[PDB]
């Protein structure tokens, strides 16, 4: 929903200030800006007060909007429009399949029955444990690697049923596995062997014009 | 000369602040900023 | 010296650079259909209802916010132009709710008025339509936003007019609504104006809700008393009996607008 | 020359594509990148301009504007005002993922061409918008970035060159939108990303209000090896107006999808065949091919046969090269259940300001999801192509033809499978 109802877990007395550390970050991020636009770090601060608290509370919203001193409601519509922001708290592991058509050709849905399946959700939901959310998202812009998933910050690329059920054992044991494709290859290079860039680039000044 | 192994390693041990920890980093770089001239539009 | 020629549908009119298309059709006395384009508001060029055909050009342009080049010909009533208002009033309608009989603004909408003018005669929607839930936003202004049109007339108005930034748009898309997010009440000695301004029934007077239908009121050109400015003001009046009270338009005094307690 | 491809690895502009080779600024110099920069500044914005105007580099974001041309549009005297130079790299396109493995494995690329083309357009800095998504490719960027700022590259008295110029990262926080140019920037200001209407146009108000020019990540990242090996050297690649190497995705029904670069102008046989491994199921298992990703109309196998890879071609096939990002469909495809989808995502995609694609294309969501079961009349097909044609060339900016396009291509196509659908449900209720 994109209104808000108060609540005694979200509601504008909620607990919220960024940590002395963070003051010191957001003052880089203000300073990356004009002058007399300092509603330009909105986005930015705005991901800060998720990365530190999980989620936005309408009271991590006001906070934001009187740091940078803009209308609370031009926070609000940045907050609502913008989907990474989590205006309800989500799973330690925010696990995101992509399901557009691309990955969806290489069986996508393969990947998002899995993961329900072993986590015993449905998607939207959340653990009762909480430690994973399950969503489906649009193009992540790995397709090259399709099927994947985006969990938090990383990516798991060329996943199959058996891939993504061993990522989830990992991370509810507390080990944090590596990100990238699961399949043999490490990034975008066609598999069964490089089809270019085989022989040792050129150094420095290969074919330079005249006159440099 | 390698070509068989992957080179782009470093980001397996990025964590969540890493990114506005370079930003943080890279500020005594920075030319300083333009003015408008004036604090916000509003005044 | 510094006027320029443009011509509309052929006839010759001399514009000050910078007067946008939609402008140089009023001074022959052809009013462009618009939702979102309002005079005294920051263009906002979004509801696409002032779509024109420009002669030689091949993409329709927003008469509210192009400006108008010198030696262009506007073809306000183009095949072009006419399949274009056509299109945009389809897709208006296809989530608006069947309202009318219900809805105050019925009699003097401009959603009907130009859909009677320059829309199609009939639907082709076969789906459901959007629901969306109502805002709270005080005493005075009822809000039933399942009419709301997202012309964002009221979020301009209460922003530069108002001084008051509590309007806006949460989500995106076709769930785009507008309102304040959080409960919040839009009391501000300005805030009834956003009635007028809409173009639909989407904000209605909550005083003045069912009690009359515009054809059947008198209206009496009067002036307003409740301060010194002396804003102009219309009485509406019906069988003997004072309806509700509208601004009337003075440049030199209210503009068109009046007060809360005026209104 | 008459045939394109089979491009040399002595002339692929991105030789760490696969990221075998160290991405840092020391992997970077030992592969050319940096060198002879102070001179290409010193050459000043005409020359820099010139070699990019010669060179034929069309835009590499999807709209294939001529670079050269938009980039002079900032050669003019300041006012006052800042120029900014803000790089495109918000990536959302679905099936595009080239601009990726740039900022990733060839960071160092990107931040020269930042420089180099902000010299020509007098900028003072360059904002680079990456998607909110790339985390760990931003982080990469911005340790590209703190080494260059570090080996004096950029920032002040830039390579030595008595030019100052700052490189921002700027991350997105979830939206397709926001790789439209003007909505790009309105993202960068603090709010929605809601295209503007033009005109203005960026490069007279932009970004802050100031003289901005947006450019593709591809679009910039090419810019320093054109200058230091020449316009020429690149226009002697692909078809008169088509010039250049491509980097191309290929993914979805082939045997080995991947990123590859290679000439304009190649055939897409080829391409699929040489770098992807072919067809899933062998060549005449092909379906359908999206070329330029979801925003371009799909081609049925008969026109892939002999079509070229470039923006003529292309448009002469009722489509478009866009992106470059192949998506290929074998015939074992419910190819209506793939174009809806993609429909769906320009449904989650649109921002809703304006009316044909706030309305219009949650309703060719509605009944394309019907077209999907069959659940239809066959008089609606030609109804969905007059809503298709109400949406395109009618709304701000560019999504509204991005989702009109592919049902276009699929009605122009794929007529018979539709109407096959319809009569198929009709029986069995
Ligand atoms: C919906 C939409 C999404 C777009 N996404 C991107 C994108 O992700 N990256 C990009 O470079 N251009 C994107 N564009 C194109 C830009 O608007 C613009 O044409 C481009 O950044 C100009 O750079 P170029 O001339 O180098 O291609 C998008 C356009 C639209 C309409
Ligand atoms: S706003 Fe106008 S068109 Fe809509 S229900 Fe009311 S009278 Fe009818
Ligand atoms: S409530 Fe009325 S004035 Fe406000 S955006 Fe909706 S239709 Fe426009
Ligand atoms: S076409 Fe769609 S995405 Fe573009 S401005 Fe209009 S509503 Fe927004
Ligand atoms: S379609 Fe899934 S990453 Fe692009
Ligand atoms: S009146 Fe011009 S777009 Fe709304
Ligand atoms: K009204």
């Amino acid at each position: 929903l994109f209104v808000h109802r108060d609540t005694p877990e979200n509601n504008p007395e909620t607990p919220f200030d960024f940590t002395p550390e963070n003051y010191k970050r957001i003052e880089a991020i203000v300073k990356n800006y004009p002058e007399g636009h300092k509603a330009a770090a909105v986005l930015p601060v705005l991901d800060l007060a998720q990365r530190q608290n999980g989620w936005l509370p309408i009271s991590a919203m006001n906070k934001v909007a009187e740091i940078l001193q803009v209308p609370p409601m031009r926070v609000y519509e940045v907050a609502t429009f913008y989907t990474m922001y989590n205006r309800k708290p989500v799973g330690k592991y925010h696990i995101q399949v992509c399901t557009t058509t691309p990955c969806m050709l290489r069986n996508s849905d393969s990947i998002l029955e899995a993961i329900q399946k072993k986590l015993g959700i449905k998607v939207g939901e959340t653990t009762p444990d909480k430690l994973f959310t399950l969503i489906e998202v649009e193009c992540l812009g790995a397709c090259v690697n399709a099927p994947m998933v985006q969990i938090n910050d990383n990516y798991y690329e060329d996943l199959t049923p058996k891939d993504i059920e061993e990522i989830i054992d990992e991370l509810k044991a507390g080990k944090i596995p590596k990100p990238g494709p699961r399949s043999g290859r490490f990034s975008c290079e066609p598999a069964g062997g490089l089809t270019s860039l085989t022989e040792p680039p050129k150094g420095p000044g290969f074919g330079v014009q005249a006159g440099l | 000369f390698d070509n068989t192994t992957y080179k782009n390693l470093q980001h397996h041990d990025y964590s969540t602040y890493t990114f506005l920890d370079l930003n943080l980093d890279l500020s005594k770089f920075r030319m300083p900023q333009p003015s408008s001239g004036r604090e916000s539009p509003r005044h | 010296s510094n006027l320029i020629e443009v011509f509309v549908d052929g006839q010759s009119v001399m514009v000050e650079p910078g007067t946008t298309v939609l402008q140089a059709c009023e001074k022959v006395g052809m009013q462009i259909p618009r939702f979102c384009y309002h005079e005294r508001l920051s263009v906002a060029g979004n509801c696409r209802m002032c779509l024109v055909e420009i002669e030689k050009a091949p993409k329709v342009v927003a008469a509210c916010a192009m400006p108008v080049m010198k030696g262009w010909n506007i073809l306000t009533n183009s095949e072009k132009t006419k399949k274009a208002r056509e299109g945009v009033m389809e897709f208006l309608l296809a989530n608006h709710p069947l309202d009318c009989p219900i809805c105050d603004q019925g009699g003097e909408c401009d959603l009907q008025d130009q859909s009677m003018m320059f829309g199609s005669d009939r639907s082709r929607f076969l789906e459901g339509k959007r629901a969306v839930e109502d805002k709270n936003i005080g005493p005075l202004v009822k809000t039933i936003m399942t009419r709301c049109i997202q012309c964002t007339r009221c979020i301009r108005f209460a922003s530069e007019i108002a001084g008051v930034d509590d309007l806006g748009t949460t989500g995106r898309g076709n769930d785009m609504q507008v309102g304040t997010y959080i409960e919040k009440m839009f009391m501000s000695e300005l805030s009834g104006n956003i009635i007028d301004i809409c173009p639909v029934g989407a904000l209605t007077s909550k005083p003045y809700a069912f009690t009359a239908r515009p054809w059947e009121t008198r209206k009496t050109e009067s002036i307003d008393v409740m301060d010194a400015v002396g804003s102009n003001i219309v009485v509406s009046t019906r069988t003997g009996e004072v309806m509700r009270i509208l601004p009337r338009m003075h440049e030199d005094i209210n503009e068109e607008w009046i007060s809360d307690k005026t209104r | 020359k008459t045939s394109f491809g089979s491009l040399k690895d002595e002339d692929r502009i991105f030789t760490n594509l696969y990221g075998r080779h160290d991405w840092r600024l020391k992997g970077a110099q030992s592969r050319g990148d940096w060198y002879k920069t102070k001179e290409i500044l010193l050459k000043g914005p005409d020359w820099i301009l010139g070699e990019v105007k010669t060179s034929g580099l069309r835009g590499r974001g999807g709209a294939g504007f001529p670079t050269g041309l938009k980039w002079s549009f900032m050669n003019k005297p300041s006012d006052g005002r800042p120029k900014y130079l803000v790089v495109n790299a918000d990536e959302g396109e679905p099936g595009t993922c080239k601009d990726r493995e740039i900022i990733r494995h060839d960071p160092h690329k990107l931040v020269e061409g930042c420089l180099v083309g902000g010299r020509a357009m007098g900028a003072r800095a360059a904002y680079i918008y990456i998607r909110g998504e790339f985390y760990n490719e931003a982080s990469n960027l911005q340790v590209a970035i703190r080494e260059a700022y570090e080996a004096g590259l950029i920032g002040k008295n830039a390579c030595g060159s008595g030019y100052d110029f700052d490189v921002f990262v700027v991350r997105g926080a979830g939206a397709y939108i926001c790789g439209e140019e003007t909505a790009l920037i309105e993202s960068i200001e603090g709010k929605q990303g809601k295209p503007r209407l033009k005109p203005p146009f960026p490069a007279d108000v932009g970004v802050f209000g100031c003289p901005t020019t947006v450019a593709n990540v591809e679009t910039v990242a090419v810019s320093p090896t054109i200058c230091r090996r020449g316009g020429a050297w690149f226009a002697s690649f692909g078809r008169e107006r088509n010039s250049g190497t491509k980097l191309f995705n290929i993914s979805g029904h082939v045997n080995n999808p991947c990123t590859v670069e290679e000439e304009m102008s190649v055939p897409l046989k080829e391409l699929i065949e040489k770098h992807a491994g072919g067809v899933t199921g062998g060549w005449d298992n092909l379906l359908a091919v999206i070329p330029g990703g979801s925003s371009t109309p799909l081609i049925p196998k008969s026109v892939c046969e002999t079509v070229l890879m470039d923006f003529d071609a292309l448009i002469q096939a009722q489509t478009g090269l866009g992106t470059a990002a192949v998506i290929v469909m074998d015939r074992s495809t419910d190819i209506v259940k793939a174009i809806a989808r993609l429909i769906e995502f320009y449904k989650h995609e649109s921002c809703g300001q304006c009316t044909p694609c706030r309305e219009g294309v949650d309703w060719m969501n509605k009944v394309m999801a019907r077209f999907v079961r069959g659940d239809a009349r066959p008089a609606e097909i030609d109804s969905l192509w007059e809503i298709s044609k109400q949406i395109e060339g009618h709304t701000i900016c560019a999504l509204g033809d991005g989702a009109a396009w592919p049902v276009q291509g699929l009605i122009r196509h794929f007529r018979p499978e539709l109407e096959e659908r319809m009569q198929q449900f009709a029986q069995q209720h």
